[PDB]
């Protein structure tokens, strides 16, 4: 279905994790931690932000079916990334993903002997988890990201390199920090990112010659009311994230 | 013990017969509630040390993208409570089977229709930036209602715009010259050469060039299409020497129709750059002259 992986706010309140007693705020943090683990492992494994973003959507979607109480993020993230790197044409070896996941999760610990039963078991656990991910997602692995649509806007607005770079930053951070990927279509999310980047940079996109606003050329469902509501939500979580806004802050 | 709303157990289908005659496990099955016939292809886990085959992921991705009357329909992917199956809508026939059947008989009108559907399927897949890479009569399916479907996307891959794609593609008898000459920057023309071999097969009832090795294949191609020459194929200089094009002469016997012979000749062109595409092939007078293409009931 076209709306299979899009959920209402009520559907997000009554999540699989909620059924097992996980408070909403706790679940949001569990999601944010998984995204951070994916980013960390992805950078170390030298995979693209695209691959990382794909693994983040697999994670988000997986947890709309499964609970953090039965499947810890520290277990799912490596398997989600292992799968996303294959899907995105950057395959990384299973022993390689295990080596990296281990150092991220146990910086001071030492990787077991690759001949041990403890190690052979964690290799099997990843393969089993990849399989559970594939089945949970019903093998729907082709992800569309807001980034694709940001390119379209930043040209059809003649945005500075600066504005465009800030918009991609918003797009990536929306995956780490929000559940927008579970609620809004990638073109909508792309509009949210451009709108906030503009507000942040004090950039104003003028009204088209036809009397139409820029977003009307991107998505018919998009309204200023929604854009302001979503940019506010994204900005709030950004302000709560230590050092994140510093990355895009004009220090001059 | 884990919720799985979107991946049904294959036991919903009842195996009727193994049809995997060309190497994995392919079954004809029946939906236990509605009787709907399907084909179950098991994803082979033999010598798979990297979890779920990247090869299977690729095919599934491609099948999910390609939705067209002349492309096989992937219904869903099933699990077994541990294996995984690709589930397709079942097609009673395959072109290789129909052609090897002495009782089966095609009129010129029907041959026109088969080629039209095949070329329309290729136009679609290529438009979607997909290369089939395994064109052969056995991968051309035909429903009870005479609808042709391009099947087996197990070797298919997405292409773009210097590419380094795998050369070890296409069954020898259907393999184009480019590949036999070591090309890795190939595109849609590889599938169209296969279309040419199959078209000729609609009259000869047998694959026109049955080589035993790549060298034997290249020799066979030369005895039919003339010899590989920088004159014929500009910049090919990156075999047999005297050979002259006999595509129309050697097939003259079986085919008879002038238009059919002209199109086959345009499909079995040596230079991939000079080989006809699906769009121009569909525009060919072969599909726009009497007897006009007609529906299948033979
Ligand atoms: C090339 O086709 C496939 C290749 C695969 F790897 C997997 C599935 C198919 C496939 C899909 C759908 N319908 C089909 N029908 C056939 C057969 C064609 C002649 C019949 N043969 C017998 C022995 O009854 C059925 N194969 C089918």
């Amino acid at each position: 279905n076209n709306k299979r992986w899009y959920f209402t706010r009520e559907q997000l309140e009554n999540s699989p994790s909620r059924r097992f007693g996980v408070d909403p705020d706790k679940e949001l943090s569990y999601r944010q931690q998984a995204a951070n683990l994916l980013q960390d492992m992805g950078q170390r494994l030298n995979v693209s932000q695209l691959t990382i973003n794909t693994a983040i959507v697999y994670m988000h979607r997986f947890y709309m079916i499964q609970s953090f109480t039965r499947f810890p993020g520290n277990s799912v993230a490596p398997a989600a990334l292992f799968l996303a790197a294959k899907v995105e044409g950057q395959p990384k070896k299973l022993e390689h993903v295990i080596k990296v996941a281990h150092t991220c999760l146990h910086p001071q610990e030492s990787l077991p002997d690759t001949r041990s039963e403890a190690y052979l078991q964690q290799v099997q656990d990843l393969v089993i988890l990849e399989s559970i991910i594939l089945q949970t997602l019903g093998f729907e692995l082709t992800i569309d990201h807001p980034h694709t649509h940001v390119v379209k806007c930043t040209q059809l607005v003649r945005a500075s390199k600066d504005l465009a770079q800030t918009s991609y930053f918003m797009a990536t951070n929306s995956l780490h920090l929000t559940t927008f990927s579970l609620q809004y279509t990638p073109p909508v999310v792309a509009c949210v990112c451009i709108h906030l980047a503009c507000k942040w940079s004090n950039w104003e996109i003028p009204v088209s010659t036809d009397g139409k606003h820029w977003w009307e050329y991107v998505d018919a469902t998009v309204t200023l009311e929604l854009l302001d509501e979503l940019t506010h939500e994204l900005l709030q979580i950004l302000e709560k994230t230590p050092n994140r806004l510093k990355r895009i802050w004009n220090w001059r | 013990s884990v919720e799985c709303p979107f991946c049904d157990e294959v036991s919903k289908y009842e195996k009727l017969a193994k049809i995997g005659q060309g190497f994995g496990e392919v079954f004809k099955a029946r939906h236990r509630k509605t009787g709907q016939k399907v084909a179950l292809k098991k994803v082979l886990m033999e010598n798979e040390k990297e979890g779920f085959p990247i090869t299977a992921l690729r095919e599934i991705k491609i099948l999910q993208l390609l939705k067209h009357e002349n492309v096989v329909n992937l219904i869903e992917i099933c699990r077994t409570k541990g294996s995984i199956y690709l589930v397709f809508d079942f097609c009673e026939h395959d072109l290789a089977g129909l052609l090897s059947n002495v009782l089966v008989k095609f009129t010129l009108s029907e041959i026109k229709r088969v080629m039209q559907m095949l070329l329309n399927g290729l136009y679609y897949i290529h438009r979607n930036k997909i290369l089939h890479r395994d064109m052969k009569a056995a991968n051309v399916l035909i429903t009870r209602d005479g609808v042709l479907k391009l099947a087996d996307f197990g070797l298919a891959r997405a292409f773009s715009l210097p590419n380094r794609y795998t050369n070890r593609v296409v069954t020898l008898w259907y393999r184009p010259p480019e590949l036999l000459l070591g090309e890795r920057d190939y595109g849609p023309p590889i599938d169209l050469w296969g279309a040419g071999c199959i078209m000729a097969e609609m009259w000869t009832r047998s694959p026109i060039m049955q080589g035993n090795t790549e060298q034997h294949q290249l020799a066979l191609i030369s005895q039919l299409c003339g010899s590989i020459t920088p004159e014929v194929w500009p910049n090919v200089d990156n075999l047999v020497k005297g050979q002259k094009r006999k595509v129309k002469d050697r097939l003259k016997a079986y085919v008879r129709d002038p238009y059919a012979l002209d199109l086959i000749d345009k499909l079995l062109v040596l230079d991939p750059a000079q080989r006809i595409d699906s769009d121009d092939a569909l525009n060919h007078d072969f599909f726009w002259s009497d007897p006009m293409p007609s529906d299948l009931k033979g």
